[PDB]
């Protein structure tokens, strides 16, 4: 949901109106406050892999075998690397 | 030319634009079941709009990761040491500034003018209820900053080496050595005058960030992006009000008035014509997207060459001969700050092509022969530093004939005195 | 999509246009007709349009194939990432369906080694600066290398060249510069 908190998602798009299965969609256990949104139907995990299906504001989404299901991730620009300077040094 | 300048030049150039998105019937129709039923016998002019729409909107995210993400591994700041007398405090970033992005960023992002549906309930809420959306963008503020940290500590440390390998580090003064050589000067003219160099470069540095403070105009390319953007979203509301031949613009007073034979007249006219906005706006929108598309690649490019090379290209990296170039983000685009290398004050001499010392023509290997009056010598053609005419400056090629303005002069044999 | 659109009724009764001329007279149907052929002229309009917008970008890419053909196969470019990832030595081309594919051959270096640099050399009142590369050591011993290849050579006075005293050169080091002829 594009522009709306996780809490006035039910209220939002008339969550009394809709089909039992539609209600499905609005309900806790699963949602998750991006800066894009609010995602729900989603497992949030804290690990950083390469983008699959993106979603936005730096924010990813995939389909993972944990038994299936749809994990959502902040995408890793790269691998973290270091290089030694010094004013005496070179590497040839 | 007898002494020289360090100059560091700005360039801003745009690289996406904004991601939209539009309703059809909420647009056309909006909640009405009268309509969006007689919209139905009309064609496919609903998915072929956000196909191209679509097309547009995933097209703006490949521009940004063609520029930025050039290198895939984030080389981290080293604590700053010495770099020779260089001082990159302005545009490394600080670990307190916000979002961790530097001083000059930070003065960038301010000068550039760029809502939760719990506050629509203006011109936002305006078009938000007649189906226009705006999407964000994949890569935020805060990575594109996190590449362009990297890119700029790769450089101050491994120099041209990690754009095409592993990055291999050296000190800063001999890389800044071999780049001078690299523009025809000599190594000892840049170890000889290493503190006037270094101070010539922290002036100019200090130069930049005083103009972006008192220039209102200063990134005026990076504004008309996000003026016509909005002016094309706030056109299309506004043709809202137009009646294309119908009795009345408001689809709600001509439903109230008229039965279903009577009405579908007036309501045919109005999807007619509403369609057509629609229809011009994305060929306008596909339009301007083959022009920032233009502008990515150029800014992909000069990335790849200035930034990660050093380019013989004249004028493509600045105004002089080419050393070194930093980038730094700006919101919808990039920014290049360009060093290059001027020659200053110089003198007049006399000049002769060919020396005939006593039988044969001697020609200068590197520089060009000059005279002070009543000397000859040798000198590097962009940087007055005189020599004796000797045999390892020159290189002998025929008899004294052919040349047209050969003159006499003594070539001084090196090992004669031993 | 040209061919699908062919099933609208562009707010005429009916999108078959020979159940509208075998169920109206001339002045009743031609409003229906007149409807169809503004609807149907529109598609073609778009088609058209959209057709010029895509031959614009097809004609960049071929532009840009023109260009790599004339400086990365049949020459050596100096452009960096221009013709492949690394140093440039020689493309080959090959023809795809409505495409090309060029074969790039780069020269990447690979595992390196660290070494203690220095700027210059003081010999007794001299400053030499090398010619071509590097100033190396091993430890205890200095060398010249080129700068991308570890070939080391000894110090002479074919190797490096003379500037100034050893005053202004920041690190400068002492070392011995071996003169060639004057064993002779
Ligand atoms: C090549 O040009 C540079 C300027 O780009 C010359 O450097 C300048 O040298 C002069 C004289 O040494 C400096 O003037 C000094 O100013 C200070 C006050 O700032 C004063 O206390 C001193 O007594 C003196 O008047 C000048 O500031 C300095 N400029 C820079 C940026 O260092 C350089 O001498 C020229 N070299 C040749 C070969 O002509
Ligand atoms: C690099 O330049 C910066 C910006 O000028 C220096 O930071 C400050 O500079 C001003 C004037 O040069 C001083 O008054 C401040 O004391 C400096 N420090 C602070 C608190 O920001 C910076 O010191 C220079 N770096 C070096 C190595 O001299
Ligand atoms: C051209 O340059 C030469 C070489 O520097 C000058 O020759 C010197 O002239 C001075 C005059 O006081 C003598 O003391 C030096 O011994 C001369 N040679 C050396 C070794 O420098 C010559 O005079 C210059 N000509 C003009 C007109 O400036
Ligand atoms: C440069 O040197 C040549 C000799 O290599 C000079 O040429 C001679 O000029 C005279 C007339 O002045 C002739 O009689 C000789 O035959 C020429 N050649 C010989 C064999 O000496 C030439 O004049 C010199 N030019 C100058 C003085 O700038
Ligand atoms: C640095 O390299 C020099 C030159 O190769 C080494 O000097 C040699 O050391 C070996 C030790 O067994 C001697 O047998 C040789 O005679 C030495 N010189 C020659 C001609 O090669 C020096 O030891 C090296 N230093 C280190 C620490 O490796
Ligand atoms: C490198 O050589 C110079 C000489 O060219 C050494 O400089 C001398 O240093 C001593 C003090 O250690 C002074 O008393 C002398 O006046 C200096 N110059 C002379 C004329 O010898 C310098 O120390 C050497 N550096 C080293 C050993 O790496
Ligand atoms: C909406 O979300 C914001 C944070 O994004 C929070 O501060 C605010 O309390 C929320 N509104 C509610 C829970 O009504
Ligand atoms: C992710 O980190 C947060 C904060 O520490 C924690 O509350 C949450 O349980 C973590 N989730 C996972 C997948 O471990
Ligand atoms: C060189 O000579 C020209 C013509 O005699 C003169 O105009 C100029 O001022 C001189 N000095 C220069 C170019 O530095
Ligand atoms: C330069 O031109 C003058 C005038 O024609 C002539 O006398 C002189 O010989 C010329 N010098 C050279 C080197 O061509
Ligand atoms: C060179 O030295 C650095 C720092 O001491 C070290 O991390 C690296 O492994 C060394 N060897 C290389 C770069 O081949
Ligand atoms: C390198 O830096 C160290 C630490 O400041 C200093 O002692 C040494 O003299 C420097 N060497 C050169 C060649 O600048």
């Amino acid at each position: 949901y594009q522009d709306v908190n996780c809490t006035e998602v039910p209220v939002a798009i008339h969550a009394d109106q809709l089909t039992p299965t539609w209600r499905v969609y609005s309900t806790g256990s699963n949602v998750f406050q991006t800066r894009a949104g609010c995602l729900i139907g989603a497992e949030h995990v804290n690990n950083s892999y390469e983008c699959d299906i993106p979603i936005g504001a730096g924010i990813c989404a995939s389909y993972q075998t944990q038994s299936q299901s749809i994990i959502a991730y902040t995408m890793s620009l790269g691998a973290e690397n270091s290089v030694a300077y010094s004013n005496n040094s070179i590497a040839i | 030319p007898t002494n020289f300048t360090i100059s560091v030049t700005t360039e801003i150039l745009p690289v996406s634009m904004t991601k939209t998105s539009v309703d059809c019937t909420m647009y056309i129709c909006g909640d009405s079941t009268e309509c969006s039923n007689l919209l139905l016998q009309y064609g496919s002019f609903c998915t072929q709009l956000n196909r191209a729409l679509t097309g547009i909107a995933v097209e703006q995210d490949k521009n940004t990761q063609e520029v930025f993400a050039q290198v895939k591994q984030i080389y981290k700041t080293p604590p700053i040491k010495d770099f020779g007398g260089f001082n990159f405090s302005q545009i490394l970033p600080d670990p307190s500034k916000p979002s961790k992005r530097s001083f000059i960023e930070d003065l960038l992002f301010n000068k550039v003018t760029l809502k939760q549906y719990g506050d629509c309930l203006d011109l936002i809420c305006a078009q938000k209820f007649n189906g226009l959306t705006v999407l964000p963008p994949l890569l935020t503020d805060e990575m594109i900053a996190q590449y362009t940290s990297a890119l700029l500590a790769g450089t101050i440390t491994s120099g041209w080496t990690f754009g095409a390998g592993a990055a291999l580090q050296i000190p800063f003064a001999m890389q800044m050595a071999y780049r001078f050589n690299g523009i025809g000067v000599t190594q000892n003219v840049l170890y000889e005058n290493q503190k006037l160099i270094a101070n010539q470069f922290n002036s100019a540095i200090g130069k930049i960030q005083d103009s972006l403070s008192s220039t209102a105009s200063a990134l005026g390319k990076l504004q008309d992006v996000v003026n016509q953007n909005a002016q094309a979203l706030n056109t299309l509301v506004k043709q809202l009000s137009s009646n294309f031949g119908a009795i009345s613009s408001v689809l709600n007073d001509i439903l109230s008035r008229l039965d279903p034979p009577e009405a579908e007249v007036q309501i045919d006219r109005l999807i007619t014509g509403r369609l057509q906005s629609l229809q011009t706006y994305v060929t306008q929108q596909l339009i301007r997207a083959a022009e920032i598309r233009a502008s990515a690649n150029l800014a992909a490019t000069k990335m790849s060459e200035c930034v990660l090379g050093q380019s013989k290209r004249v004028d493509f990296c600045g105004k002089g001969y080419h050393l070194m170039s930093f980038p730094q983000s700006a919101p919808h685009g990039v920014v290049f700050l360009h060093v290059t290398y001027v020659p200053a004050q110089e003198k007049n001499f006399t000049t002769a092509p060919a020396i005939c010392h006593d039988g044969k023509a001697h020609f200068p290997r590197e520089g060009v022969f000059v005279s002070n009056g009543t000397h000859w010598f040798v000198t590097q053609r962009n940087f007055y530093e005189p020599q004796i005419i000797t045999t390892d400056n020159t290189f002998v090629s025929g008899s004294c004939d052919v040349v047209i303005g050969i003159v006499n002069n003594t070539v001084y044999d090196p090992l004669q005195p031993e």
